[PDB]
């Protein structure tokens, strides 16, 4: 039997300014099956407001979902992405690079 | 959304029926044709949802989608092809739309014709006086009576299968004083040669 | 227009954690979910605006109607699968049935199962036939080939039915769907050059680098088309640069019939 | 297949009825649909699976309950004359099927009256062959005459030397309105059973027409001088003739 570990990626939705507002995005995809949990960490910490699309579907039979807050960057502010499948030990993490 | 066929059809024995199906429709998931029996239950005939001609023993049934109509085409009529055809489509919603059904009449061979009015024998315990009409050709028509106390049944076919035989007749009774089989059938077009047994003494 | 699509998805799973459903299904036209029904809600609701506002209460319900019936339906063949498997657990089953409507007019129709996530039978409506990647779905085949009359109707549907929901539901969502709304291209550094297109609709774009006019497929990392949220899409790629000769490189986009070059310099 | 009882039913205004139907083929989906004349049939409501029922084209008027999975029964709350109809019965596979097509039970007429002063059985009688028929054909054809019954719930049959005979009948398909101009008309049925002379000319052949009339049953009231017309069975005989 198949299982797919999610891909895990992590942007703004528009460039990224420090100080002016944006969202958040983490776009998980490729995984099955279809159980998974993500949330949003703010220098480790998850965030409370997040967002998320209903559970989608690839034409290669995997799913995909996007979650996403609103926030403004600032230069001391760590964001990541923590996203559990049972294609994973442990909870992977993914910080925001820009 | 209409489906529509004809009310009623009549063609010979041995011949070839074709009876037409045309629908409007909201979405198309295919043609059904069911046969019913007079009194019994519709029995499931044939599908169609791609066009063209497809063939079940004696029975045919065709489709054209851009046309929105199909045929069910019957050869080599028999008398036991005598009932009614429904049609019926399967809308977008899955929805099955019935059309109102053709009734199929079918008029036997009648090899030897031999049209007679008899006289039956009265009954003690009826007042009435029965005259049967019998072994004219498909091609006559019954009427019915004009007079309010003379009843005349429609004409019905029967097979003695023993012999292989088959005849039509139709029955006209009344208890009115004046009623004889001599005059029972006038409102009818009779055939010229019908042969009326003289009546007893 | 541009090439369009309509597809409907099923998702069983035959002994879901408490919290899932054991059924799901979702349509789209195009990226946009359009359609959903699971066997929790039990009732099939829009997921676009523009379905809810064409579609009267009436077809909500009929097709509620529809998907508890097909709910009971996948879930007996599940289990017949998972049966023939000889599998225990916890196991999925998927469908997607669906058509294209391209830019030429041309039509394409499609239905396929997966079981756990991969290929199961495939639909060949030319031939009418079942493709089966096991054992256990060439018994399917078999028994699915046997019913001439479903292969016929499902043929129909794909070819006829399907494409006309695809035009009505264009129609319905005709500002969104049809909309174009062209990238925003840039190019930095991080040695890689990155070429970055956002806020494109629709989804459908090609970015690559020329390298003096000529293209290196095998040196470029494409990035995936990422939806930002607010129905615009981003994108990018890359290549590396030669850190003992200069070359002229220049990235070039093509979204919605406008091609787009950055020389860089 | 798909069973449904009963086969007849006469109703008085307001009165309330179950229909019940059987499917023993292991379909998931069952259908009760009306069938009128000069309409296409129209479902009133269907059960898609086990456990669950939905509304049809005509619902008003009409419940459902599906009990097992065999079992999809009809009830008329309050009947109406509008319900006057031939109900049907039927069942699918699975309803969401494309393809997929319906079985249908055998139906059941009801006729619903706003009272049961004009319920009447038939009156029946046999009448022997024509002489001349005899001789002109050597053939006999004996008539049955089933007269003045009302509702038309009337099932007609031949029996010779105890058995029961179809080979050479012919009983009218429809019945005669023996006043065509009023609605609550009686009515009349005529059949034939047509024998060789060889047959009618022994005496030890026995002829007899029986008519099943479907009509009151004990809970129903009755308040009319002649007899109640209850449900029951007419008939009148002939013997061959040397
Ligand atoms: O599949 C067919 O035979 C016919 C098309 N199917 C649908 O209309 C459909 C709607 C939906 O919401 N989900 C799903 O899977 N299918």
């Amino acid at each position: 039997m198949i299982q797919r570990t999610p891909k895990i990626q992590v942007y703004s939705r528009h460039p990224a300014e420090n100080g002016k507002s944006n969202f958040l995005n983490c776009y998980v995809s490729g995984f099955h099956p279809s159980d998974i949990e993500v949330d949003l960490l703010k220098n480790g910490e998850r965030i409370e407001k997040v967002e998320h699309s209903d559970l989608s579907f690839s034409k290669d039979w995997s799913f995909y979902l996007l979650y996403y807050t609103e926030f403004t960057p600032t230069e001391k502010d760590e964001y990541a992405c923590r996203v559990n499948h049972v294609t994973l030990s442990q909870p992977k993490i993914v910080k925001w690079d820009r | 959304q209409n489906i529509d066929q004809p009310t009623e059809m009549t063609a010979t024995e041995g011949a070839i029926v074709q009876i037409n199906c045309t629908y409007q429709t909201s979405g198309f998931n295919g043609l059904f044709w069911y046969q019913q029996h007079a009194g019994e239950a519709p029995t499931f005939l044939s599908y169609n949802v791609l066009d063209g001609l497809e063939e079940k023993g004696r029975f045919s049934s065709f489709l054209s989608r851009s046309k929105g109509y199909s045929y069910l085409l019957l050869k080599e009529l028999q008398m036991k092809d005598s009932a009614s055809y429904l049609c019926a489509v399967k809308d977008s919603n899955y929805q099955l739309i019935w059309g109102a059904g053709t009734k199929l009449i079918i008029k036997p061979d009648i090899q030897n014709p031999d049209p007679a009015v008899y006289q039956l024998r009265d009954s003690k315990s009826s007042d009435k006086s029965v005259c049967l009409f019998t072994d004219f050709d498909s091609q006559t028509n019954v009427s019915q009576s004009k007079d309010s106390d003379v009843y005349i049944t429609d004409k019905c076919v029967l097979d003695m299968r023993s012999m292989d035989f088959k005849s039509n007749s139709a029955v006209a009774w009344s208890n009115k004083s004046d009623f004889a089989c001599a005059n029972a059938f006038n409102n009818s077009i009779i055939p010229e040669d019908t042969f009326f047994p003289s009546p007893e003494s | 227009m541009r090439t369009h699509s309509l597809r409907y998805f099923r998702l069983g799973v035959s002994d879901p954690i408490h919290g899932v459903p054991e059924f799901i299904s979702v349509g789209y036209v195009d990226s946009h979910p359009i359609t959903t029904y699971d066997s929790v809600t039990r009732q099939k609701e829009p997921r676009a605006p523009w379905m809810a506002e064409n579609l009267a209460p009436d077809h909500w319900e009929r097709y509620t109607q529809l998907l508890r019936g097909w709910q009971q339906m996948f879930k007996v063949e599940l289990k017949r699968l998972q049966r023939h498997y000889n599998h225990s657990g916890s196991h999925t089953y998927q469908r997607m049935i669906g058509c294209e409507l391209l830019e030429d007019g041309s039509t394409t129709g499609f239905l396929q199962y997966a079981y756990d996530g991969q290929d199961f039978l495939i639909f060949n409506k030319d031939t009418l036939s079942w493709l089966a990647v096991d054992n256990v779905a060439h018994t399917i085949k078999q028994a699915w080939e046997a019913n001439q009359h479903e292969l016929l109707y499902q043929k129909n549907w794909l070819e006829e039915e399907c494409i006309a929901w695809l035009k009505r539901f264009l129609e319905y969502g005709k500002d969104t769907l049809q909309r174009t709304e062209p990238p925003l291209v840039r190019v930095n550094r991080k040695t890689a050059l990155f070429c970055k297109a956002h806020g494109f609709y629709p989804p459908e774009i090609y970015m690559t680098w020329m390298k003096n006019g000529e293209e290196i497929v095998q040196e470029i990392d494409y990035g995936d088309i990422l939806p930002s949220g607010d129905g615009t899409y981003q994108a990018w790629a890359s290549i590396e640069l030669d850190p003992q000769s200069s070359n002229l490189y220049s990235c070039h986009v093509e979204h919605s019939g406008v091609h787009m070059v950055l020389q860089v310099p | 297949g798909v069973t449904q009882t009963p086969k007849f039913q006469v109703l008085k205004t307001g009165q309330s009825m179950t229909l019940q139907c059987a499917q023993d083929m292991n379909h998931n989906s069952m259908y009760w649909y009306r069938q009128d004349p000069g309409m296409g049939l129209r479902l009133i409501y269907y059960s898609a699976s086990e456990g669950t029922t939905d509304k049809g084209e005509v619902p008003n008027g009409y419940n459902v309950s599906r009990l097992n999975k065999r079992e999809f029964s009809l009830r008329l709350e309050s009947a109406a004359p509008s319900q006057t109809s031939v109900y049907f019965c039927a069942s699918s596979v699975w309803t969401g099927e494309g393809s997929g097509e319906l079985f249908f039970g055998e139906g059941s007429r009801l006729t619903v009256l706003e009272d049961l002063k004009n319920v009447f059985p038939p009156e029946v009688a046999v009448f022997e062959p024509s002489e001349a028929e005899i001789s002109h054909t050597q053939k006999a054809t004996l008539v049955c005459l089933a007269t003045g019954f009302y509702p038309d719930h009337v099932e007609l049959s031949w029996w010779v030397n105890g058995k029961e005979v179809h080979s050479g009948v012919c009983t009218d398909p429809q019945p005669l309105k023996e006043q065509p101009a009023l609605n609550d008309s009686r009515y009349a049925l005529s059949s034939r059973l047509r024998v060789s002379a060889t047959f009618w000319q022994n005496p030890r052949n026995h002829f007899r027409c029986q008519v099943q009339f479907y009509g009151l049953s004990e809970n129903d009231e009755w308040t009319q001088d002649r007899a109640k017309p209850v449900t029951q069975i007419v008939s009148a005989e002939a013997w061959g003739r040397a």
